[PDB]
RNA sequence: GUACACACCGCCCGUCACACCAUGGGAGUGGGUUGCAAAAGAAGUAGGUAGCUUAACCUUCGGGAGGGCGCUUACCACUUUGUGAUUCAUGACUGGGGUGAAGUCGUAACAAGGUAACCGUAGGGGAACCUGCGGUUGGAUCA
RNA sequence: GCUAGUAGGUGGGGUAACGGCUCACCUAGGCGACGAUCCCUAGCUGGUCUGAGAGGAUGACCAGCCACACUGGAACUGAGACACGGUCCAGACUCCUACGGGAGGCAGCAGUGGGGAAUAUUGCACAAUGGGCGCAAGCCUGAUGCAGCCAUGCCGCGUGUAUGAAGAAGCCCUUCGGGUUGUAAAGUACUUUCAGCGGGGAGGAAGGGAGUAAAGUUAAUACCUUUGCUCAUUGACGUUACCCGCAGAAGAAGCACCGGCUAACUCCGUGCCAGCAGCCGCGGUAAUACGGAGGGUGCAAGCGUUAAUCGGAAUUACUGGGCGUAAAGCGCACGCAGGCGGUUUGUUAAGUCAGAUGUGAAAUCCCCGGGCUCAACCUGGGAACUGCAUCUGAUACUGGCAAGCUUGAGUCUCGUAGAGGGGGGUAGAAUUCCAGGUGUAGCGGUGAAAUGCGUAGAGAUCUGGAGGAAUACCGGUGGCGAAGGCGGCCCCCUGGACGAAGACUGACGCUCAGGUGCGAAAGCGUGGGGAGCAAACAGGAUUAGAUACCCUGGUAGUCCACGCCGUAAACGAUGUCGACUUGGAGGUUGUGCGCGUGGCUUCCGGAGCUAACGCGUUAAGUCGACCGCCUGGGGAGUACGGCCGCA
RNA sequence: AAUGG
């Protein structure tokens, strides 16, 4: 580009979207399930996978990961969910924070359990 | 469906004023579920939705999940073949399916004699009846 | 077309090096017999030489040192596509003083250092290192 | 030569079937904003003055001056009517796209891939494609 | 494209004041590609965050400015308002009522409901600072000073110190020997911050009073004022900061991580399950990756996770990037605006440069110092604020202006080569067809066949005729053309290029968004033409199938005139122009004297360049001018909108 | 110069 060129057109920047649209700048969002379910992973991978579609209090409806061995949640449960895709679950951009609101802890954990909602045992 | 949403806050609201008020959503019939201590009670609490909380509802006797159960025993063989597109796949087992005692439950017994079943593919016969039969076989 | 003689000069001298040429030759100009001084002053050229009078020649005598071309760098700051100037404060430094830089000043064309000596800024023609 | 490297028992294309996501079109349906053409005219301010009334000044003591009220006009808010524009949401149904199984149908490309491939265009066909016309080498082969 | 009080003028009115501010009249202006108008978004700044910097992001808290006060209007009063806690009108909404009528505006401080992932007490004092009123005393002050809550951040500190080995127990591992946990424990000495208890106790307090004396004051020594002097008092915080004593190690450690990236590894479960996961990836018989345990690592009253900004990202490259094959040169050309421009003299000084002066709030940042026990924090001074004005100079370059000059560019004179274009005429070969003759059973086709053709005489051969399309050989890494393209021969009209030797003009140039023109094949419209060929279509084969490839047939089209379409791997996948930089071997077309000197073109190759392949004086080398264009793969050159088209 | 491997 030349001088000429750029005093015409100046050098553009990117719009730099974001991967959790649904949380709109939000650290965490409020949410109501809509179905509990399971799905299966891409290749290579392979289990049973669970997960939920949850409708926000903004509006949007998205599907979130339940972390975690064994979930208290069924369809009409008040959950926050937070940023974080699964890679091998295609769709699923967001997690379910555990031991907040009615999604319980991951009972019998002794590591890490901070990330699962876990009491000091 | 909009008042759903609000239906939810409407409920944990009167469960806190009421302690005999109840509310719960039975899994098997994903069905949400009032309890209370009287005909007159549930019809204020209702009727206190509609306008207080301005959620329109309508009551109705709780659905009943039903199973089913063989009342015969026969003996009856499963047989899979799949070679019209490329990768072929097959199998075949001789089953028989007994009433049980009512509370016993499904016990499935593996009395394959001289591995005719591959002891591999034995689990997945069980795991393949126990998806049929959470699977309605009637209605 | 031709727009920048000067670079014409510049470029000349870099090809001539490169080639190993003794002299190069081109049409004369106050401004190149200008520059011309300035680098034979700073023993970057052997010497110059201009003839002729309705269309006066200059002949730039190029000099090498251990079989090495005494210019080792010679690039056009100041362009038409892109006129720079820059004040008496903000005078380049050229291989951290080690290269010259032609600056065209008010009272002449000079080295960044003489320019700098002077207390005056100008169009930076070109850095010769 | 090559798009192969558990190395041609390689790699690999599209339809159809199923699931799911985002999206285009769509009789329309509900909002926001706005253009133009009008209508309207509270309060206030200004102007004028049919009438009505009046502390300070003047006066022949009657009045006069001046003011107020009232009325009227101009401006103008709400509001109203018609007709456009724009934007957002939603819509029976419909088009293509993406992702996912280990479904089905073929094998189009990669070697000259068994009809070299590809580009533009036209016609045709379940599909990958096929055929014509011109063009390109980003084809192999020559003993 | 926009505008009609619009743009300007004249006069009057109006304002504190200038002014289309307003009005009458006159003129037809004004604005816009240096983006008007319209649409979307948004308070601005000092600053904050990030960055080496240039930048990028951002504008809570602090300070300046602006706007706003239920919503839409409007004045009034006043120095100042079109006024948070004023008025009037209208509207929405709520409230009170005796139902006859009234009332209200937390975007002041608390606080409530609601919304949300989420943000605190209906606190104390006007002691201090500041403000309103007042003669003052004083009064008012949700300003302000303090207190409350919150690990929300920054900073400081404690949770002990020393010793303590068979180093116990236990745990864990184990090579079943030991090892590791680990001086870690216990034990033995020992000090108590901080906490708790009790005791003592700064500074923020200056003033304002009562007066008491002096001076002034004037008639007065009155009064009052001012300055000394005396005396009693003026704190929310506050049970203050801080110090002393008290006894006791008491009362004080958590969180993430250990496959690589990236510091930390084993055992045992689980067995592509259950799980994990920033990225790469792990998990199907032990898995340092899951699950749990031991051990280790990093941080610490915090530790993780998520969200968010900048960096790393030279990944929008001004600094500081590319376009032969990776994304990227418009199919080609002309040309406006625009950008850039050969050499000389004078002149100006616009840019540029120098100096001076004014300004660039404070805070903040940085530096050097102080005060807080230290730090955080507070504070003095300086530097900085990179900028913007103005005045006076310099004038090299750039710009302007004037006069120039050939070297760029162009004109004229002469000659040469060419499938350059447009129009018309004509020749030969061949195919097909038609008529006739001769002649007899085959012909034709394929890998093999068959369909088809033939005794209703084919095929073959000969004669005559008809019509359309294309031009063998020459012919070529030949030539010509901006590109697309252009090939028998002849005539007519016309473009360009190149060479030789002069003359002439005098920078007249280069590039070019928009714009305009040209633009293979296929296709489209109208009217012709139709031999051969051939999409579609039909039949025969092939094949598992064969909407194909092959065979037999065959229509549009291919041709012409005129109009439209505007695209091709329209390719050298290489924009145009100019300058410069080793060689060798050829093709073609001029010119000079076997040797030269021009134009164009093919191959090879040096330096250089390139990721490599390669390119290499016809650059992809070295530079300058200008234009076009690119920023992961898909989605997609698609959707929508506009423009164009008969489609 | 059959076709599929
Ligand atoms: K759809
Ligand atoms: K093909
Ligand atoms: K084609
Ligand atoms: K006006
Ligand atoms: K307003
Ligand atoms: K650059
Ligand atoms: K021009
Ligand atoms: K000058
Ligand atoms: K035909
Ligand atoms: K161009
Ligand atoms: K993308
Ligand atoms: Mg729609
Ligand atoms: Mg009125
Ligand atoms: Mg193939
Ligand atoms: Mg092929
Ligand atoms: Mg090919
Ligand atoms: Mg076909
Ligand atoms: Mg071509
Ligand atoms: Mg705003
Ligand atoms: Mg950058
Ligand atoms: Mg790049
Ligand atoms: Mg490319
Ligand atoms: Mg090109
Ligand atoms: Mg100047
Ligand atoms: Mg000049
Ligand atoms: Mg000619
Ligand atoms: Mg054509
Ligand atoms: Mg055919
Ligand atoms: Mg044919
Ligand atoms: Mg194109
Ligand atoms: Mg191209
Ligand atoms: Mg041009
Ligand atoms: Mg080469
Ligand atoms: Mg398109």
């Amino acid at each position: 580009a030349t001088v000429n060129q750029l005093v015409r057109k100046p050098r553009a920047r990117k719009v730099a979207k974001s991967n959790v649209p649904a949380l709109e700048a939000c650290p965490q969002k409020r949410g109501v399930c809509t179905r509990v379910y399971t799905t299966t992973p891409k290749k290579p991978n392979s289990a049973l996978r669970k997960v939920c579609r949850v409708r926000l209090t903004n509006g949007f409806e998205v599907t979130s990961y339940i972390g975690g061995e064994g979930h208290n949640l069924q369809e009409h449960s008040v959950i926050l969910i937070r940023g974080g895709r699964v890679k091998d679950l295609p769709g699923v951009r967001y997690h379910t924070v555990r031991g907040a609101l009615d999604c319980s802890g991951v009972k019998d954990r002794k590591q890490a359990r901070s990330k699962y909602g876990v009491k000091r045992p | 469906k909009a008042d759903q949403d609000k239906m939810t806050q409407a409920l944990v609201k009167l469960q806190e004023e009421d302690p005999t008020f109840h509310a719960h959503t039975d899994e098997e019939t994903g069905q949400v579920i009032i309890g209370g201590m009287g005909e007159l009670h549930l019809d204020i609490l209702v009727d206190r939705m509609k306008k207080e909380f301005n959620v329109e509802c309508n009551v109705g006797a709780p659905m009943v999940s039903y199973r089913e159960t063989f009342k015969s025993s026969a003996q009856v063989q499963g047989k899979f073949s799949r070679q019209s597109g490329g990768r072929g796949q097959y199998g075949d087992v001789h089953i028989e399916f007994t009433p049980n005692e009512t509370g016993a439950g499904f016990e499935f017994e593996n009395a394959i004699v001289g591995g005719v079943v591959p002891r591999e593919y034995i689990p997945s016969v069980e795991a393949g009846l126990k998806d049929a039969m959470e699977n309605g076989v009637l209605a | 077309s031709m727009q920048d003689p000067i670079a014409d000069m510049l470029t000349r001298i870099r090809n001539g090096q490169a080639a190993n040429k003794a002299a190069v030759t081109m049409p004369s100009s106050k401004l190149k017999v200008a520059i011309a001084n300035v680098l034979k002053e700073e023993g970057f050229i052997e010497d110059f030489k201009v003839e002729g009078d309705t269309k006066p020649e200059l002949e730039l005598t190029l000099k090498y040192f251990q079989g090495k071309a005494v210019v080792e760098s010679i690039q056009r700051v100041s362009r038409p596509g892109l006129r720079i100037y820059k004040r008496k404060d903000e005078l380049p430094k050229v291989m951290a003083g080690l290269g010259i830089a032609v600056v065209s000043t008010s009272k002449g064309v000079m080295t960044d250092r003489a320019a700098r000596q002077a207390g005056l800024g100008g169009e930076i023609i070109c850095y010769v290192a």
